[PDB]
RNA sequence: UAGCUGGAGCCCAACGAGUUCUAUCAGGUAAAGCCAAUGAUUAGAGGCCUAUUCUCAAACUUUAAAUAGGUAGGAUGGCGCGGCUGCUUCGGUGAGCCGUGCCAUGGAAUCGGGCUCCAAGUGGGCCAUUUUUGG
RNA sequence: GCUCAACGAGAACAGAAAUCUCGUGUGGAACAAAAGGGUAAAAGCUCGUUUGAUUCUGAUUUCCAGUACGAAUACGAACCG
RNA sequence: GGAUGCGAUCAUACCAGCACUAAGGCAUCGGAUCCCGUCAGAACUCCGAAGUUAAGCGUGCUUGGGCGAGAGUAGUACAAGGAUGGGUGACCUCUUGGGAAGUCCUCGUGUUGCAUUCC
């Protein structure tokens, strides 16, 4: 459930889905709590464009 | 130190009488404080059930007394003449206290032929400023060089009574 | 035949069906269980505005 | 004692350490009901020592407790009493001087004068319906309160200075325990110090001896028995009228004192 | 009730702490408590008047009435579904001021200040706060430099 | 007799000791603890071998009697009874159960067993330097009574102590060492300073 | 019987949230301790005592986590001026409330639309990672 | 108002335990009862006065459906110690 | 640099053993008519002012005990999440996070309010 309720907050809901997320502390450890669901890292301006 | 502060006094004397029982010896072993002191007595009970002893519980077996001042100076010198001046180095405790025995009170002075009956002698020795330990507000300790100890109390027998500590 | 005493199983996951629910935030709290004093005396200064 | 023992030894309050305050009787003085909010409560300190008397109006915050007023016996002199600073009569002027004096800080003074002549038996102050008289609640201590201890002397003052502290009338100094009421007479006879001048007189005649060295500042200034009525009495009436650096111990040494001095005895011990 | 009572499995937690028995401070006893303010509730177990069940101990809560020897506070319980505000009365013994709104007053003092700058130069400005970020970059001059390795493994020191 | 050790390897329980709330418990087979030269001085073995469990499992008192027999009798023999001091390093202190259908099936006292870790010494033997490859020999005998596996090793310690021995020697010579039996405190520098001897107080 | 569910609506759109962050409370489980109290327990050393020493505790404990628990993070706030009280105070002294004029850049992140009625079925459960009792 | 268990040193009968005295004493005692908490100018012991172990209903807590009963707590309005 | 009264915090403040203190204040101290009080003017109470700093109180010292803060123990013990991780298992690795406690060593031994008052 609290995997469930993270994933809702940064809006993903199914598998694949991607968005951006700003770096702070509040993020970084709502990222920690759902790490083995996602995958991410440092996007440039290529895949941002 | 020569303080004029350091002297040693008797306290307080307390003549016991431990009979063992309740009844016509218990009152009569009373008349005997009451004749030699003025004041009533005042009776101790038993606290606890002894076969041996034919005890129970609560039971009045002794009777005892204080006096303090001249009364209870001029007992100790009639008390310690039975002694004929002879006490032992054992009789003096630790904390600047001493006492012996009276077999007989007859030889105290009074004739009393309500019979026959010993008593335990006890003197407590002190200085000036004892108060301290026994004031209900601001309680503390003597202090060391206030106190009354077995050296003081063996030098103040021996030099106020000529008595001679016996080994 | 014996059966099972008590468990919680699924009474949490029940319980967040119509998840928590948190008492309606009211201004002008109630008044009861307030001493008598200060109660009554209230309210005659209210009557005497 | 063992280590053991200190590691598990919980130290009382300082003050009870030392034997000066008993804490359950100053809970129940302080303690003020919590719809009240920061009114305080107000005691009535009246302590003896071997040669003075201390009266304080005081209340109670976090940082410490807080005076109003105070007043002592060993500045009656300047109203007039020289002698007996410690006795019912001195109580009783201790207890109206320092009821003048906090009246006259909160502006009260005029319109609550209590007994203006000391008259001996149970007053309070009849509140005047618009300004309550100023209450206090009297702290008495360690002392026993036995009856006609001098503390009722001061409490007895402070009645007649105008002040509002409950209190009852089996405490004064005249009440009989056969009888259950007080003597009124007997009571203005401590107040104005007729227990002392009777004892004057019971000293004067038949022990001359011991006389003189018992009253010694009594006769050195000149007081005699007959005078100790008029002189209260203008007391009194003369505190209603205008109620208004060398290092001698060593300081804590230093480390590298301390340490130097350590040097010295561990090769002492060695060699 | 129904299988335990109401002091039940209170050991540990009704217990004073070590070496802290005794008299209360008078700090306790002269404490203000007014309406909506924030108290913690902790049970004192030399105290055995007013005292709360076990569960708010812990708890903080509201203060919604005040009585002579008392204070009245608020303290939500779940209870299956949803929350209630359970209404209890406890003696100032077992309670304490809360200051988890004491960072939120200062601060709410110190934004009317920085705004009323903001009136005065006639700027417009936040006064909001900001979870910690990423860093910005930055030059360290040329040091020593400890250089760390793995060390070999022995047997006897791994007790 | 009783149960194959097996049905009593694994530590499965919290403890159990014999208390109050649990009485009637048989006596531990193992009594001594301490055999060869126990009143033996701290500088005379410095050599010291340990018997180290490498699994958390039971043993029982009577695996750990059954092993300081046989670890003994070697070494008296092969090394002489005065030549040697060994020290059983585990106490039994947890009560087994045996429940002797499953209507109320709470046991009763069965035995007493030790609960031991990974790393936990179980053997100590202390001997002279010319004697430690027997010392090996009798916890190898002795490491057959156990269950699981259980390894020897050297120990860097003099003997029974705390001390390295590479700095036990350094203050024996600094003079920094007073031996109580075998524990040889180290004195410092703390405590009254008259408490101290002549040589004995050290700054720092 | 309450909970879980459907149907009927209705009332509205700042309010919230099975989450983090900032701050602040509370705890005695893991571990540890016995060279600290209670209890258990091996050994010598020096003079019953002293200083050490091996090993322990669900119904022991000074210390004491991780994970979970509670609270707060403004417009339902604040400040003047003026009133009311039969409550409170020595006292406009306070506690509140009433009226009135001003002030309040929205007070961390992220996300997002959310009062009453009537009733059904259910009230044998089972399995798995981790913790855990009896055997 | 007082301080408990226990210990140290003392006093004819009287010793391991009869009664008295001084010193130490964080509770190692006691508090009807089981156990756990709690308490030292007390909540323990001794003495003095007493009946609040009283009247009227409300509210809250524990159990909880958040019903009842039992038990408890904080007020109010009396009458008392 | 001191005190006294009433306090706050309630050992950095306690405990043990030693040493010392101007002025003042405290205190010890003298007495038992009166109030009061006991077997006992010891205590409590009342009245005093001959003597004393002996005690108390205050200050300082000790390679003191305890208490408090550090460092270290130690990224150890434990523990949140993950693995179609290793291993017969007991258990243990790695990955994303948190993170203790004795011994040992160092340092410290109070701060402070209101009123009055001494230098
Ligand atoms: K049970
Ligand atoms: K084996
Ligand atoms: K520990
Ligand atoms: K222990
Ligand atoms: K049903
Ligand atoms: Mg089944
Ligand atoms: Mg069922
Ligand atoms: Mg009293
Ligand atoms: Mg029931
Ligand atoms: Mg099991
Ligand atoms: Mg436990
Ligand atoms: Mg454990
Ligand atoms: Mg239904
Ligand atoms: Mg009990
Ligand atoms: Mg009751
Ligand atoms: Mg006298
Ligand atoms: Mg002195
Ligand atoms: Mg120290």
């Amino acid at each position: 459930p609290k995997t469930k309720k993270i994933l809702q907050l940064l809006r993903l809901r199914q598998i694949f889905n991607g968005v951006f997320l700003k770096v702070n502390k509040a993020t970084i450890n709502m990222l920690r709590r759902v790490e083995p669901y996602v995958a991410y890292g440092y996007p440039n301006l290529k895949s941002v464009r | 130190q020569l303080n004029p502060m350091r002297e040693i006094k008797v306290q307080k004397l307390v003549l016991n009488i431990s009979v063992g029982e309740s009844g016509d010896r218990l009152t009569r072993a009373a008349k005997v404080l009451e004749q030699l002191s003025g004041q009533s007595p005042v009776f101790s009970k038993a606290r606890y059930t002894v076969r041996s002893f034919g005890i129970r519980r609560n039971e009045k077996i002794a009777c005892y007394v204080t006096i303090r001042g001249e009364k209870a100076m001029q007992l100790l010198e009639s008390g310690l003449k039975v002694k004929e001046y002879e006490l032992l180095r054992r009789n003096f405790s630790d904390t600047g206290c001493f006492g012996f025995g009276i077999q007989e009170h007859i030889d105290l002075g009074m004739k009393y032929d309500t019979g026959i009956y010993g008593m335990d002698f006890f003197v407590v020795l002190e200085r000036a400023g004892y108060r301290v330990s026994r004031r209900r507000r601001c309680k503390a300790r003597v202090g060391i060089h206030q106190r009354v100890t077995k050296e003081d109390a063996m030098k103040w027998f021996q030099v106020k009574y000529e008595g001679v500590i016996l080994n | 035949a014996k059966s099972k005493n008590h468990t919680a199983h699924n009474q949490s996951y029940k319980a967040h069906r119509n998840g928590i629910k948190k008492p309606k935030r009211q201004r002008q709290a109630s008044t009861k269980g307030m001493d008598p004093k200060f109660l009554r005396n209230l309210r005659y200064s209210r009557k005497h505005n | 004692k063992t280590r053991a023992y200190s590691k598990r030894f919980q130290v009382k309050f300082k003050r009870r350490r030392q034997g000066k305050t008993d804490y359950r009787a100053r809970l129940r003085l302080t303690n003020q009901d919590k719809n009240k909010y920061n009114t305080p409560k107000y005691r009535f300190v009246v302590r003896f020592t071997n040669k003075d008397v201390t009266a304080q109006i005081v209340y109670a915050t976090i940082a410490g407790d807080i005076v109003m007023a105070a007043a002592y016996s060993h500045e009656l002199p300047r109203y007039g009493l020289e002698v007996g600073l410690t006795n019912y009569a001195a109580a009783y002027c201790t207890g109206l001087l320092l009821a003048r004096r906090v009246l006259k800080c909160r502006d009260l003074d005029q319109e609550y004068e209590g007994n203006v002549e000391a008259t001996g038996e149970d007053f309070s102050v009849e509140p005047a319906d618009e300004r309550r008289p100023f209450r206090a609640l009297l702290d008495v201590g360690l002392i026993r309160t036995t009856t006609g201890n001098r503390v009722f002397g001061a409490l007895k003052g402070a009645l007649d200075g105008g002040l509002d502290i409950p209190h009852s009338d089996k405490r004064f100094a005249g009440f009989k325990k056969d009888e259950k009421q007080l003597d009124a007479e007997i009571h203005r006879k401590y107040i104005y110090g007729g227990h002392v001048a009777d004892y004057m007189k019971s000293l004067a005649d038949e022990e001359p001896e011991k006389y003189q060295s018992h009253f010694s500042e009594y006769i050195k200034k000149g007081i005699e028995a007959d005078n100790m009525e008029a002189l209260y009495k203008k007391v009194h009436a003369a505190i209603r009228a205008d109620p208004t650096h060398k290092r001698y111990n060593p300081k804590k040494l230093t480390y590298e004192q301390r340490k130097a001095s350590l040097v010295e005895r561990l090769n002492a011990l060695n060699s | 009730p129904a299988g335990h009572g109401l002091r039940s499995r209170t050991r540990d937690l009704f217990a004073r702490p070590f070496r802290k028995k005794g008299y209360i401070p008078l700090t306790t006893y002269l404490r203000t408590y007014k309406v909506g303010e924030h108290v913690d509730v902790k049970v004192n177990g030399a105290v055995h008047k007013g005292m709360p069940h076990k569960f708010y101990h812990g708890r903080t809560g509201r203060v919604w009435n005040v009585t002579k020897r008392a204070i009245g506070v608020e303290i939500n319980k779940q209870v299956g579904n949803r929350i209630i505000k359970k209404r209890i009365h406890v003696r100032v013994e077992h309670v304490q001021p809360s200051r988890c709104n004491e960072e939120f007053l200062q601060r709410k003092l110190n934004n009317d200040k920085l705004k009323a700058e903001a009136k005065v130069r006639g700027e417009v400005i936040s006064t909001k706060r900001q979870p910690a970020g990423p860093k910005p970059g930055f030059m360290v001059e040329g040091t020593t430099i400890e250089t760390v390795t793995p060390i070999p493994y022995d047997v006897v020191n791994d007790l | 007799g009783r149960r194959p050790a097996r049905c009593y390897r694994q530590i499965k329980n919290k403890p159990y000791p014999k208390s109050r709330y649990c009485r009637g418990v048989p006596d531990p087979k193992i009594r001594i603890y301490d055999v060869g030269m126990k009143k033996k001085g701290v500088d005379e073995f410095p050599s010291c071998v340990h018997l180290v469990s490498w699994e958390k499992e039971n043993v029982s008192s009577e695996a750990l009697e059954a092993a300081r027999i046989a670890c003994n009798k070697y070494m008296t023999k092969n090394a002489g009874k005065d030549a040697f001091h060994l020290r059983v390093r585990v106490h039994p202190y947890h009560v087994l159960r045996i429940n002797k259908g499953m209507r109320g099936a709470f046991g009763k006292p069965l035995g007493t067993c030790a609960r031991v870790d990974i790393g936990q010494v179980l053997l100590s033997v202390r001997c002279k330097e010319s004697n430690a490859v027997h010392a090996d020999e009798a916890l190898r005998r002795a490491k057959f009574k156990f269950p699981g596996r259980q390894k020897i090793i050297r120990s860097r310690k003099w003997g029974f102590t705390k001390f390295n021995r590479a700095d036990y020697i350094k203050y024996k010579s600094e003079g920094r060492i007073v031996p109580d039996g075998v524990n040889a405190k180290l004195l410092g520098v703390h405590g009254p300073i008259a408490k101290r001897a002549p040589g004995q107080a050290i700054l720092a």
